[PDB]
């Protein structure tokens, strides 16, 4: 939002890549977290 | 938010009243007053929607 | 059925020397682990009763070392009369015995 | 057997009433503890638990006999019928023994008369507990004891030189607290009876901030930073921040609701409560600005221009400062 | 519909499976979850096409109330 | 769970197992009021304790329990993981909707 009506495409920009690394993080997150106190 | 947060403020009522008497199966005047005014709430709403 | 390993199977020592005797359970034996002394054309006898503790008539020499699953037999100042085989045997379960280890003079 | 014979020796003539010595001396008894565990030490009722094997040591000169054995080794059947001193715990609240399978007691008399006397017991005791500079606090609150009906001129306490022993100290129950020693402490108190000698056992606690830390601590700050999120968005959408800055207040309030449940319902202020208030202020003062930012924006714009950008380095070197100097104010006391 | 579930939980001992009441507040919660998601969808492609977002709009207008009926129906005649 | 004699030491009182030490400890099938965790099984063991007036012989039994997941994963694992997600959705709104993702 800060981002906006300066730099619109920097904004769009990293809209767009947080909209697909924060779910790939959140899931590595979840595999790690799972595998390593399931295994424990 | 008028209509939503009055209605959130009726179930949390609702919730928070039927506490104090025990866990009977029949309805009593409490509870009939508060259906009453959750079905005003939600009609507030609804005609806010209709509008 | 609880499985007792006993380590060496076969074992040479001379007169006066330290001896470490191992025994290894497969499953939990607690402190029912007995160490049993036989010399030959004669009945066994109870060296160690429980882990470490020593029997009446035994002498100082002998002493146990226990755990859930690793045992131990050490003989301290070792004399002419230790020249026989020794088992190791729980009693957690049924009992069960090891192989046994037959010390020999070289 | 010879046991039976000397058993009945001893209790022909003997009177349990009386104390040995009743016209001639006072009695002088050897106490001895072991502490088992301390309990949770909960600051609500102003309590904590305690779990001790109290023994006692006097000499009993009608409980002498002459025999080739020594020492004649009894369970609690005989305790009832022989002279016990009568101590009790004046800081107790409630206090029971142990009965289970049956009463959790020993009786040992010597050759000589030396009686030998423990028992298992567990002590709801209580201390006030000075709560300032919470959870950054420390405390020595005791277990003291004394005759009930015998004063300093009938019966005598003295510890031993190895009166009190601790456990394991990790098998305990001490969850907030910490274990960092004890003394012991020997007094004579007038009371409306007479003058008894009161013994005293301190332990010293120190409260260990780990659960008030990810309870509070993190997340009061956490939602700071949150209400400080609100000056990098665009001065121009007036319902996000205000939106943003009273939901901030919303969670303050609720968070600071749910953890003053903790502690008693005490007066004073402490360092928890400071804390808090402090945080719920510069949500306040936050949101404030945010307000005479848009009424300035309509009455004058060269006034509300850098007001903002003052802000944004304002509110996090300010609150920066009160955690330094909160932080080392509270851990120098 | 969080807090109705908070206040519920309390109640009730900490027991692993799933209750039939705690399966009609799931049931309940991704109802409206898949609706505030519905909006976000439409949402996404509102200045795009119109007619897509329009079209979507009085599907669920129709298709919400049918599938929580029939929810409903399967809840009340496999618990009763 | 630890028993053990009071007032007789190691040399007056000694306790052991009536059967087996695997058998001697049995626990019933219906004999469960456990919610919350799960009895894998029982371990017995037998001991000393020194105290300050002399040995006592000290029993050990230990049960084993494993916690379950279920309740925890309903209560806070699958909440979390939906919070997360609803706050992931922000990130599809248009640009222009600024108090919506607020
Ligand atoms: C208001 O009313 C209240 C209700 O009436 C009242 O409370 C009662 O107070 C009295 C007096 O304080 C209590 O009486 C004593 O209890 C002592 C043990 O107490 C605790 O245990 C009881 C339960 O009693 C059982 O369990 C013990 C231990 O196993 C047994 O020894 C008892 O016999 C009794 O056993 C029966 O029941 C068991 C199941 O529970 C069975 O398993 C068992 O087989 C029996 O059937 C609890 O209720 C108590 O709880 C209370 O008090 C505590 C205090 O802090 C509270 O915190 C708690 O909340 C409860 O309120 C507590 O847990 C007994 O030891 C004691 O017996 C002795 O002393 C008297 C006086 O000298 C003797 O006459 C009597 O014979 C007993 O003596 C012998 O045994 C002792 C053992 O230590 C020996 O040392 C002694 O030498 C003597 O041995 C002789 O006899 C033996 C055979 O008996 C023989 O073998 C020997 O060889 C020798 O000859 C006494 O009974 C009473 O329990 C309370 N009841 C309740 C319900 O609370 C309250 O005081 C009133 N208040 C006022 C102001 O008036
Ligand atoms: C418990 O009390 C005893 C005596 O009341 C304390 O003992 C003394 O220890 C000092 C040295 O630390 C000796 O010089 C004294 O002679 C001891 N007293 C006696 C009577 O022998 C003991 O230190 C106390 N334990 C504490 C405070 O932890
Ligand atoms: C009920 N409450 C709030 O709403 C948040 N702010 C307050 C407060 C805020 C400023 C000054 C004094 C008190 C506060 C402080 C505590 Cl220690 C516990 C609950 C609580
Ligand atoms: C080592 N030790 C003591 O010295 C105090 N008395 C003993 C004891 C006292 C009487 C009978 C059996 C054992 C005891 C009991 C426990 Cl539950 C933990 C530690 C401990
Ligand atoms: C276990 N569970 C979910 O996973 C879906 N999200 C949750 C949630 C999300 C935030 C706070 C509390 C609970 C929720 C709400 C209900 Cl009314 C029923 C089941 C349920």
């Amino acid at each position: 939002n800060y981002f906006t009506k300066s730099q619109p495409a920097r904004a769009a920009k990293i809209d767009r890549l947080s909209r697909i690394a924060f779910p790939l993080l959140f899931g590595i997150f979840n595999l790690v977290y799972w595998a390593t106190y399931l295994n424990r | 938010v008028f209509g939503v947060t009055t209605v959130l403020t009726m179930t949390t009522l609702s919730i928070s009243a039927r506490n104090s008497l025990p866990k009977v199966a029949y309805a009593t005047a409490m509870d009939w007053f508060i259906a009453v005014c959750y079905a005003f709430v939600f009609s507030a709403l609804i005609e806010f929607a209709t509008v | 059925n609880i499985v007792m390993t006993q380590s060496p199977k076969s074992m040479s020592m001379s007169v006066g020397e330290r001896v470490t005797l191992s025994c290894k359970a497969s499953e939990y034996v607690g402190t029912y682990v007995s160490w049993y002394q036989q010399k030959p054309e004669q009945s066994p006898k109870l060296l160690i009763y429980g882990a470490s503790n020593r029997y009446t008539g035994v002498p100082d020499r002998f002493t146990g070392s226990g755990s859930a699953t690793d045992f131990t037999l050490t003989i301290g100042s070792v004399q002419a009369e230790d020249l026989a085989d020794y088992h190791c045997g729980q009693s957690y379960s049924y009992p069960t015995f090891g192989a046994g280890t037959k010390l020999e003079l070289k | 057997g010879d046991v039976t014979v000397i058993l009945n020796n001893l209790l022909e003539g003997y009177d349990n009433k009386l104390r040995p010595d009743i016209g001639v001396k006072p009695t002088l008894i050897h106490t001895d503890m072991y502490v088992n565990s301390i309990g949770p030490v909960n600051a609500i009722n102003m309590e904590y638990t305690i779990d001790i094997f109290f023994a006692q040591t006097w000499y009993d000169r009608r409980l002498k006999f002459n025999s080739t054995i020594k020492v004649l080794r009894l369970n609690s059947n005989m305790v009832g019928k022989i002279w016990i001193p009568d101590t009790f715990f004046r800081n107790s609240k409630k206090a029971d023994a142990h009965w289970i399978t049956t009463p959790n007691r020993m009786l040992r008399i010597w050759n000589d008369g030396r009686v030998l006397y423990t028992l298992r017991l567990t002590i709801d005791a209580e201390c006030q507990l000075q709560l300032h500079n919470f959870p950054m606090d420390e405390h020595s609150c005791p277990l003291e004891f004394s005759s009930y009906g015998y004063p300093r001129e009938e019966i005598v306490y003295q510890w031993k030189r190895s009166s009190v022993e601790v456990g394991d100290t990790r098998s305990w129950r001490l969850y907030q607290f910490s274990f960092v020693g004890l003394r012991n402490t020997t007094e004579v108190v007038k009371t409306t009876s007479g003058d008894y000698v009161v013994m005293s056992v301190y332990f010293d606690l120190s409260r260990r901030m780990g659960y008030f830390t990810i309870q509070t601590y993190i997340p009061c700050t956490l939602i700071v930073v949150l209400s400080w999120v609100s000056f990098w968005i665009n001065k121009d959408a007036v319902p996000a921040r205000t939106s943003l800055g009273i939901t901030t207040v919303l969670t303050m309030t609720t968070l600071s609701t749910i953890a003053r449940k903790s502690l008693p319902k005490v007066s004073y202020v402490t360092a928890m409560d400071l804390f808090v208030s402090v945080c719920f202020i510069f949500v306040f003062s936050a949101l404030v600005e945010y307000g005479t930012l848009h009424y300035f924006v309509s009455s004058q714009p060269a006034r509300a221009a850098k007001m903002d950008s003052y802000a944004r380095i304002f509110f996090p070197t300010a609150f920066c400062l009160f955690n330094l100097v909160y932080w080392v104010s509270y851990l120098y006391l | 519909m969080t807090t109705i579930n908070t206040h519920l939980r309390e109640t009730l001992p900490k027991i692993p499976y799933v209750k039939a009441i705690d399966m009609y507040l799931m049931g309940c919660f991704v109802f409206v979850f898949m609706a505030l998601l519905e909006y976000a969808l439409v949402n996404y492609i509102f200045f795009s096409q119109p007619a897509r977002a329009a079209a979507i709009d009085r599907w669920s207008r129709i298709f919400f109330p049918v599938v929580f009926s029939f929810f409903n129906i399967v809840y009340w005649l496999y618990y009763v | 769970l630890k028993f053990g004699s009071y007032a007789y030491t190691r040399a007056e009182v000694v306790y052991e197992w009536t059967r087996e030490p695997a058998r001697s400890v049995v626990v019933a099938e219906d004999g469960s009021r456990l919610n919350q965790y799960d009895l894998l099984g029982q371990t017995v063991d037998s001991g000393i304790v020194q105290s300050s007036t002399g040995e006592y012989v000290v029993m050990t039994t230990h049960f084993h329990l494993k916690r379950k997941i279920g309740y925890f994963v309903i209560q806070t694992y699958l909440p979390c993981i939906m919070t997360v997600i609803l706050s992931q959705v922000s990130f599809w709104l248009n640009r222009e909707s600024v108090p919506a993702r607020t």
